[PDB]
């Protein structure tokens, strides 16, 4: 994923306190952050799983798990990157296009292009 | 090329700072890091020029070095400016770490000349 | 300890009302929006409290609470100590000594289970205060130590959001790795009623945040993780 | 020991009360920044709502100055706290504390305990935080009034009017909420703080801008004292009579209630600094 | 662009103060910092313009400088106003620190021309 | 909002004083400062209205400006009143310093109109 | 040298007295406004409760002028304590005193004890607080 509109910022933090309460110069570090409001080009491909039509047997459970993960990503979001305790790194999928292809007939163009919002919740 | 400009800028910025009780260059590595961080965060060249001018006016950046930086960073792309600033930072860090005397290094205007000087001794 | 099985997801979202004027530092960098050599940190003309500072203050308060507990089962170890472990249970039995701050806010050998976001401001207002010293001999003279500092207005909302994993608060844990829920509840009660002290000065009263109200939403993995199970106001929790 | 150790909070003390101005108080502030809320002319360090809050920083400075005066009266080695530190940089043993900061934390604790003044431990000097914390004062029944001292008088000569000046003060009878908190404060330190407060209350110490002209004189009419935690902190503490936890009342009876604390502080052999 | 306006207003404000013992700018940096602090504290443009007008009436601000500031900030958003004020403060600080002579910057209208003049 | 009322009041007050040998305002800044100080000290809006009425009767405030002040402070709270008085003081200071002429500014209704004039 | 050194207060003197007006008294109230229910247009300085207080500034000025007259009678040199005319400026020792302020305090104390008058060392001078405080 690459952010077409990225904004990189730096925030140094000494962040050291003890019984005395001062700052020890040894513990001092600086970090670089991409500011919120940067959209990353995201693409994911899944093979032999009907996220729209649905599946059966173990494939049904796999599709259900994928749907759960996608719903969590879209609504709640997923932390990834630096220290997750401090709120650094939380991605959220804004809008997604799901294009389903069935071999060997419909492979030139997808049969259905549906919003992921209408797929995760039905 | 850009490396020659960077070497000349670093040499100008490494001149000893008068009225300082300790031997040190006129500028500090903190200034260079601030320059790079400001350019990265603001993503604008004119704002970088304003930052350079204010730092020069704060009596902490040599006026010749500031003039060199302003001359180089006009009618220049953002990527080229970033590359030039990175080269300047690296050359300055090398000169600081090697403790190169400004007296025997102010007479070079080419990056290859600096490389030869470092390699010979 | 156990972190791979996410059982309980607790989300607290509320407004941090700054009681007294607050000042957070920065790396002395320069920006057009400020005219002070040591201004406060902000993102695009929006003063905010970094999540790191809140994490540090909470960790310090929890460590003080744990050490005041004065029990051998719960200990606090040095940040730079390489010989500390989060848990050191031995079967002499099932008795083991745990580290509540290590359990909550993590350690070098264990990640933190309490995610703390930042907190941006909405109805903020930057106020500058100039303070100068008084020479003890010839009282009244200003020796030139005139320093002006930037502050936030006394009262401004802040977007607070915190995530807690594998620690049921509404229902609580029966006895397994307990006294951590109690420590978290004590910290939350102190934040809500009294409010912790954060900031740069923190001794002349500069910096006293307080959480006015926060909905506590509990998300459980098995039944429905996206759909909240129980949503309650933070006051009823404590 | 516990006095300098901030890892464990064994005692919390809270002195909260109202302060009444019996003099035309003026704290000043912003003399070079005439950007008020469109109220009179001279800024007096008031919030954007127009309320003239008394700065905590002023309260501290006042407390530290009064404590320095008291300690130097009692023959206690106390320096200034502006461009230097109590011993430390003033002492030969400055970098020793910095070295002991990294390792041997107990050694650093000891260095601080034996090489600092009382105000160092109660207010903090360098890379340390004082055991006490002041807060700002919120006006309750504040009233603003101006006064002009444009008068240059006879000037010991002929001219009776050469310059002009006017000031804006807080009129008498105003009420401010005063609160301060202390951590791991021993009995003698609390008694010394009460002594400082009593010196302020009696009027021997004044807070404001025109102190020489009799502008700052404040008194306490209702102050609560809540003590939570242990009763004694260090081995140097004097076992005071148990006055309870909630101490309050009018200012006179309040200071009459804190008599054991001041008496203990006066009758306390202060070990540090060792010198 | 905002920077051109900032350079023009700083140039107008760097004019020598008439009837002064020493050659000094007619407008001081304290005034600019006060403008920034007032805008940050009040967070509105109307009373900011009122303060600017009051200062201009009480000397310390050139009449043309005040006119240019009023024209610039007549209809501007808060963020745009603070950006312009920060640019003005930085440009004025550069001019003061460089001790640039007013007579050599009487004809600059953009930011690029000022940059070229400073570089040369 | 309050700025428009303040500008109207100040413009009404700055009109030239009749039978005056000098081009002076009908009311001086001393009266404005007195009003603000009276409000700050007495802190009673009714007393402020009485003081304004007395000043108007003392031929210090022309009847139109007095009527404007009474209408704009008839039923206002103390904080709003002090804010309006401060706005009036600042606008009067601006007009006095700029030496504006009442004959080219009388037809001002809003603060933005005053800004446009001062351009 | 405890007279100048303000670090330690080795003594405290306080005078509480009653002032009875043998003659009529008029302390100028600024002659710019009559906020309270006064009598004449030139109102005297009064409290918001109508109490006509006497400012401490007036007491300080009266005492300073009377002391100037007394010392002039006793042929003792004395500063004016007003404007740019104090014997710190008159003796051209202001710069040395300012340097000594940052420098060792003993030098500053010696300067302020040797090259100084009495009135502007008792009531105070520029950048120095007076020993005496006058209340209203």
């Amino acid at each position: 994923a690459i952010a077409e509109k990225y904004s990189i910022s730096q925030r140094t933090m000494v962040a050291i306190n003890r019984v005395f309460g001062g700052q020890m110069p040894g513990h001092l570090y600086t970090l670089d952050y991409v500011d919120p409001g940067s959209e990353f080009s995201f693409m994911m491909m899944i093979y032999n799983l009907n996220l729209i039509e649905g599946e059966k047997d173990w494939k049904a459970k796999s599709v259900e798990a994928l749907k759960f993960l996608l719903a969590t990503l879209v609504r709640e979001g997923i932390f990834v990157g630096a220290r997750k305790s401090v709120g650094y790194g939380l991605i959220k999928l804004v809008d997604a296009k799901v294009s389903l292809y069935k071999a060997p007939d419909h492979l030139v163009s997808p049969v259905i292009v549906k919003k992921l919002e209408e797929v995760i919740g039905t | 090329d850009l490396l020659d400009i960077a070497t000349r800028i670093a040499i100008s910025a490494i001149k000893p700072k008068p009225k300082s009780n300790k031997p040190e260059p006129y500028v500090d590595s903190s200034t260079i890091n601030s320059l790079l961080s400001f350019l990265q965060s603001r993503r604008n060249v004119n704002e970088l020029l304003l930052y350079i001018m204010r730092q020069a006016g704060r009596d902490e950046i040599d006026e010749e070095t500031g003039k060199l930086l302003l001359a180089s960073l006009k009618d220049r792309e953002l990527k080229d400016a970033v590359n030039l600033l990175g080269y300047v930072k690296w050359v300055y860090d090398t000169l600081t770490g090697l403790k190169v005397n400004y007296n025997n290094v102010k007479g070079v205007k080419t990056f290859k000349e600096l490389v030869n000087i470092l390699s010979k001794v | 300890m156990d972190l791979d099985v996410i059982t309980t997801v607790v989300k607290i979202e509320g407004k941090l009302r700054n009681e007294t004027l607050l000042r957070v530092g920065k790396g002395k960098t320069q920006d057009f929006a400020e005219a002070t050599d040591n201004p406060i940190i902000k993102y695009r003309d929006r003063p905010l409290i970094p999540g790191s500072s809140l994490k540090g203050a909470f960790r310090s308060l929890v460590e003080s609470y744990t050490k005041s507990l004065n029990d051998s089962k719960y200990y606090v170890c040095d940040l730079d100590d390489n010989s500390c472990v989060s848990c050191e249970e031995k079967k002499k039995i099932v008795e083991g000594r745990y580290c509540i701050p290590c359990i909550l806010f993590g350690f070098k050998d264990l990640a933190s289970r309490v995610y703390i976001l930042d907190a941006i401001a909405e109805k903020y207002s930057i106020s500058q205060r100039t303070m100068v010293a008084i020479n003890r001999v010839f009282g009244g003279q200003m020796p030139g130590h005139l320093y002006t500092l930037d502050y936030v207005d006394p009262g401004s909302e802040f977007s607070f959001m915190m995530m807690i994993y594998n620690l049921n608060l509404i229902e609580g844990e029966k006895d397994w790795k307990a006294k951590s829920v109690e420590a978290l509840k004590f910290l939350l009660a102190t934040l809500v009623r009294e409010g912790i002290f954060v900031g740069a000065r923190k001794s002349v009263g500069y910096g006293l945040i307080k959480l006015v109200d926060a909905k506590v939403s509990l998300y459980k993995a098995p039944d429905h993780l996206v759909s909240p199970v129980i949503v309650k106001k933070l006051e009823e929790v404590i | 020991y516990t006095f300098i150790d901030k890892r464990v909070i064994k005692r919390t003390t809270m002195i909260e009360g109202d302060v009444e101005t019996v003099s035309p108080l003026k704290i000043g502030g912003g003399k070079d920044n005439f950007d008020p809320s469109s109220l009179a002319k001279d800024s007096i360090l008031k919030d954007v709502e127009g309320r003239p809050i008394i700065p905590g920083s002023s309260w501290k400075g006042i407390f530290r100055s009064t404590g320095e005066r008291i300690l130097r009266l009692r023959n206690i080695e106390v320096c200034s706290g502006i461009g230097k530190d109590y011993c430390l940089n003033n002492n030969r043993k400055e970098r020793d504390f910095n070295s002991a900061l990294k390792e041997n934390v107990d050694q650093a604790l000891e260095i601080f305990w034996d090489y600092t003044c009382l105000n160092c431990k109660v207010f903090g000097t360098m890379s340390v935080i004082g055991a006490v914390r002041f807060l700002d004062s919120l006006p309750i029944s504040y009233s603003l009034n101006t006064r002009s001292m444009i008068a240059i008088s006879r000037t010991e000569g002929a001219v009776a009017r050469r310059a002009l000046v006017t000031v804006e003060y807080v009129d008498v009878g105003s009420k401010f909420s005063f609160k301060m908190m202390g951590y791991n404060l021993p009995n003698y330190a609390i008694g010394y703080l009460i002594t400082i407060m009593k010196n302020i209350h009696d009027g021997f110490t004044q807070v404001g801008g025109h102190k020489s002209r009799g502008f700052g004189f404040v008194k306490f009419g209702k102050v609560k004292f809540t003590d939570l935690g242990e009763k004694r902190i260090g081995d140097e503490d004097i076992q005071v009579k148990d006055v309870g936890d909630l101490v309050e009342g009018n200012g006179d009876e309040f200071f009459g209630r804190m008599k054991p604390f001041m008496e203990a502080f006066n009758n306390a052999k202060i070990p540090y600094p060792k010198k």
